[PDB]
RNA sequence: AGCAAUGAGUAGGAAGACGUGGGGAUUGUGACGAAGCGUUCGGCGUAAGCCUGCGUGGAACAGUCUCUAGUGCAGAUCUUG
RNA sequence: AGGAGUGUUCCUGUUUCCGAGCUCGGUUUCUGUGAUGCUGGCUAUCGGUUCCAACCGACGUCUUGAAACACGGACCAAGGAGUCUAACAUAUGUGCGAGUACGGGUUUUACUCCUGUAUGCGCAAUGAAAGUGAAGUAGGGAGAUUUUGCUUUGCCAUUCUUCGCACCUACGACCGACCACGAUCUCUGAGAGAGGUUUGAGUUGGAGCAUAUCUGUUAGG
RNA sequence: AAAGCUAAGUACUGGCGCGAGACCGAUAGCAAACAAGUACCGUGAGGGAAAGAUGAAAAGUUCUUUGGAAAGAGAGUUAAAAGUGCCUGAAAUUGCUGAAAAGGAAGCGAUUGGGACCUUGAUUCCAAGAAGUGCCGCCGGUUUGCCAUCUAUCCCUUUGCCUUCUCUCUCUCACCAGGUUUAGGCUUUGUCUUGAUGUAUUUCCGGUUCAUCUUUUUGGAGAGGUCAGCAUCAGCU
């Protein structure tokens, strides 16, 4: 008998455990976990989350864009809870020391031949326990086709929402809406 | 190789398995208990070790065991080992020394079962 | 074991309306109707089964003799209740021949296990 | 079974025409060996008890 | 996997997850998309702008290859044909020359930036960036039909 | 494992279990008696349910992990008997 | 409060009284954290399954409202109601990643295995169309680094200047459309340069494709 | 163009003849597992059911006895009457017997009680005796190999290559060669095993008998269980 919101008992919205049935996986978190619990550094305790996270936040960061947030570091380690992909655009690739959960097979070919050294994260403990001098990052999460339909809903008055539209061009949905010839623009 | 490896294969399923309720146990030799965890478990650890009544009408007792290091660990005749023992409480100090040259934290429940295992024949 | 037993109820909970007709068997089902007295929870009449009346966690599954018990089918299966006799009591099965019994009743004594069932066919 | 599946450790796998055999999340298999090495052990606290 | 629908365990209350007032009527609203004119309106503005009307001048018997031309863009081209490049860094005489065509694409676009090594571009159309780009890179542009 | 706070609920949502007919794998029971059925011999589980003595019965059935569905009834002026 | 043990060495309590300036230190016996102590009845009671008594309680659905003088329901058994296909969508698991997934060849013959050439969707958008077709900055921020406060080799600081991922907020540049210019050329055109309370489902060193399941929308009995 | 022929690949709930099944199992599956498009209804167009199971073998109950007969009762066949709509044989419903209860309903919840009925010198420990059991030891045969050594390839480190593959806008280019990916036979170079030494160990019979522990029967020392009484404390009151 007490006035409380919920009587709560009030839950924490993030995930609070693994997913997958995937056994390398779940070893991993066991080292992290063990590793974030008993060493205090916080980038430990970062990493644990972000190995639990769904496959649209472990997304893919290029070669390319992984040049340039580790530009001014060379020395570090680049840590990455997510793949790496090859950028074809990318002519010479920079070499580095890239941890990542997966390395595409060209991706691979064009760090090791550059003289470049591709790390898994159970070698990154053994090297960098405490996560002393590393660089944590990831790649842009609001970037996909799901997530430009997002927000205000595409006949709003200053929304830059894609419609679900069966296909392009002109004949679907360029009309009573779009032009102010045919009823308003909104 | 790795026992956590095999253990996130095989926990969930396995030809010993024998469940009743919530009471779950493990047929297999190299196991004291009977208990299905990665610990005590034949199947899946590195050196693992059984205390059985030996298998002639169950007169005497065996130490059954691996060759440390997992050495002939591809080679399933070589790989175990077996010694026999007298049931008595004298030569549970042979026992108990030999258990503790594979397995130091396996000590006290191996003296648990071979006080049992003496009170044992068909 | 054997620790204290303590039950909270001693009744089953049996079905709205068993008593009354035929048709609605004993075994238990939560009223849905939406005017329904027992659902509403008047002064009275059935109970129903909350999470509240769940026993003991140390004395959940356990005989009035002090064991678990843990059901047991051939010669073979009993041998796993060797380390745990003291804490498990064994059921022969529903189906076991009087050959077979026989010969799990007397395996069972040589290893010092109680068996539930005795004087189970003669 | 080598002309086949290949060689485990960049370049492909002969029959199977741009098959790789696949590479685990880890290198090294097991928790216990890593965990207990002493480059972990040392810098972890003495633990704790409740 | 009907186990693991809602029905199976939904089953055992009477309305079946439709509700008691409501109730799971056969077609409330009309069939399709049917109402969108009326009744259905709001969902329609917002959602699905300019839905209603016609706007461009129809081309009777349009043909696609007519009109089909695919873009590579001057940021990709090496991509295109990695031996050459080390031979095309060397030297400072001849080029190593990209038929765009051969991989399959008929127009460039200057979206990236390239390389300072002089080569030859051959594609059906040129953007006007384009040009610009690879002309400072010291490469040389060239049609083909 | 420990500590603290909390516990009403139709429509509705989510989570973990119980049960049924088949498929794959595995561990078994059975003409010295399988399935089913009956029962104040009884027991376990908050509960769905599970285990089991005795009687009848006379030929096939079950446990475990998975896959699959024509998978759970008190009602429909429900249907057939 | 209860399977044993040893026993106070430390610890708090109460107490013997010795010294230092009511307070602290040293010392002796006693009791706790380390306490269950003594004793009896029955070996049938205790307990359990059934039926019965007694005191108190206790009159499916639509609806604001049902024990209703609202409707359905005599009894029992068996049968009986969100399924399958397609088109999308979010979410999540698995594979590969700027890519990704009708035939033929094998074969013990509906499985399996391998494979050439295309195509799909994606990798670029924008105009009705002719067509044309892409330079970052600031603020807050995960984390690392350098340093200042507290039980100590570990604890939390915002103490520092160093780099600041994702993402949100503010503003740019570039591409297409519309509007309005234009030095100078090989002048039906090209184009230095410079715009605009306009506009796009644009852009800014690419994330998608295939597959599995749930939930939703729609078509079909 | 206003005249014409033409196989193949393609379609196939019918006919004819094969092979399968994560299908149904007699209220299902076709309407039809049987004399089923049958019995039967309709003037007619049309409508359209129900109905599978004794036993391995009829060995399908002769014979005496009561009765008009149907049947009953003895006896008999069978593993059993399973006794002819005969496998198992649920519920609703019905009769008897036993057991209770009932002053114008009964059932039901919670709590006791009453009547029927069911259910219980532990665990051990020390001597002696028999019945088990038959370890090591000691031989013959057989198989593992602690530890100290010596050493292989795994792996990368390239080297000297050579061979066969594979990819490639690498070269005069039509062919050879050169890089890329595989395999192999070779190479320089720094914790999953061979060959010798024999801590130890299994299996195998004859043993050579002995340990061991098991159950049991005879003493000796030792009592758990359950329900209570009083006492001392710790918490709340």
């Amino acid at each position: 008998g007490i006035d409380l919101e919920r009587n709560g008992r009030k839950k924490k919205g993030g995930r609070r455990t693994v997913k997958s049935q995937n056994p390398y996986l779940r070893l991993l978190v066991k080292l992290y976990q063990f590793l974030a619990r008993r060493t205090n550094s916080r980038f430990n305790a970062v990493v644990l989350k972000r190995l639990m996270n769904p496959k649209r936040l472990k997304a893919p960061m290029s070669l390319s864009k992984l040049a340039r947030h580790m530009k001014g570091k060379e020395d570090h380690i680049a840590v990455l809870v997510g793949s790496v992909t090859d950028d074809i655009r990318m002519v010479h690739a920079p070499k580095l020391t890239v941890c990542a959960l997966r390395f595409s097979e060209t991706a691979r070919r064009r760090l090791e031949k550059a003289g470049g050294e591709c790390l898994t994260f159970d070698q990154l403990a053994l090297r960098r326990p405490k996560g002393s001098k590393c660089v944590l990052l990831r790649a842009a999460t609001k970037s996909r086709e799901a997530d430009k339909h997002f927000g205000a809903a595409p006949g709003t008055p200053g929304s830059k929402a894609r419609p679900y539209v069966r296909s392009t061009g002109r004949k679907f949905e360029k009309a009573r809406g779009r032009r102010k010839s045919r009823g308003y623009k909104n | 190789v790795s026992s956590e490896l095999l253990w996130q294969c095989v926990r969930r399923n396995h030809c010993f398995i024998r469940k009743f309720n919530g009471i779950t146990l493990s047929a297999e030799r190299m196991n004291l208990t009977n208990k299905n965890t990665l610990k005590y478990s034949g199947i899946a650890h590195k050196q693992p070790l059984g205390l059985n009544r030996h298998g002639a009408n169950n007169g005497c007792i065996a130490l059954v065991t691996v060759q440390k290091c997992s050495r002939a660990m591809r080679k399933p005749t070589r790989a175990v080992q077996v010694r026999k023992f007298k049931k008595s409480k004298k030569e549970m100090s042979k026992v108990m020394k030999a258990v503790a040259e594979r397995r130091p934290d396996l000590l006290k429940v191996a003296n648990k079962k071979m006080k049992k295992l003496i009170r044992t024949n068909s | 074991v054997k620790r204290s037993i303590v039950k909270k109820r001693v009744k089953s909970f049996p079905r709205f309306q068993s008593d009354r007709y035929k048709r609605v068997k004993s075994s238990w089902r939560k009223p849905k109707g939406i005017d329904c007295r027992v659902r509403r929870k008047f002064k009275g009449t059935n109970t129903m089964p909350n999470i509240g009346y769940g026993s003991n966690k140390k004395t959940r599954h356990m005989l009035p003799n002090g064991f678990f018990k843990f059901l047991v089918s051939s010669p073979k299966d009993i041998e796993l209740l060797l380390m745990h006799n003291t804490k498990f009591a064994a059921e022969i099965a529903h189906n076991i021949s009087s050959r077979k019994r026989r010969e799990i009743l007397e395996r069972a004594d040589q290893l010092n296990v109680l068996v539930l069932n005795r004087s189970a066919r003669l | 079974l080598q002309l086949l599946f290949g060689r485990h450790t960049t370049g492909t796998a002969q029959l199977k025409k741009g098959y790789h055999l696949p590479r685990a999340l880890m290198s090294n298999a097991d928790l216990s060996r890593i965990v207990n090495s002493e480059e972990i052990q040392r810098v972890v606290r003495p633990a704790r008890v409740a | 996997t009907t186990r693991l629908r809602k029905t199976r365990k939904r089953r055992g209350h009477v309305s079946a997850g439709y509700g008691r007032v409501g109730k799971h009527r056969k077609h409330p609203g009309g069939r399709g998309k049917a109402g969108g004119m009326h009744h259905m309106r709001i969902n329609y503005d917002k959602y699905h702008p300019g839905y209603f009307g016609k706007v461009g001048m129809r081309h009777y018997h349009l043909l696609k290859n007519q009109y089909t031309c695919p873009t590579v863009n001057v940021d990709k081209l090496w991509s295109l044909v990695p031996a050459t490049l080390e031979k095309a860094e060397q030297s400072k005489d001849k080029a190593a020359v990209i038929d765009v065509t051969k991989s399959g694409y008929f127009k460039v676009l200057g979206k990236g930036d390239l390389p300072k090594i002089p080569v030859i571009v051959k594609a059906r159309f040129f953007s006007k960036i384009a040009e610009k780009k690879i002309k400072a890179a010291g490469g040389a542009c060239v049609l083909t039909g």
